[PDB]
């Protein structure tokens, strides 16, 4: 059963757009982004970055 | 020929008029909010970040 499903929408740095998804055509796996004043990383399936 | 004459002629009366149309615009007022945000933040402290 669920007990919660926190979902939220996180910036893409720009170090992330110009030189990943405009150049590369990928983006990365974790999202590192500040949200209510405090810096949070998820990583994607829980694993390394991608 | 017993031709014919002027018309009566309209009878016209002078006066003042104001013209009422539907209303449609809002009864607005100003009120004020009292509330209080309650953000309570569940954050899991990993090894190296948050």
């Amino acid at each position: 059963q669920f007990m919660g499903i926190f979902e939220d929408r996180a910036p893409v740095p720009f170090e992330e757009v110009i030189d990943k998804i405009n150049a590369k055509g990928v983006c990365r796996s974790t999202a590192k982004y500040v949200r209510n004043n405090m810096e949070t990383t998820a990583f994607h399936r829980d694993d390394h970055e991608t | 020929r017993r031709c014919p004459t002027r018309p009566e002629g309209q009878n016209y009366t002078e006066g003042i008029a104001v013209v009422f149309k539907e209303n449609i615009a809002p009864y607005k007022f100003k009120a004020t909010m009292y509330y209080k945000d309650v953000t309570v933040s569940q954050v899991w402290f990993g090894h190296r970040y948050s």
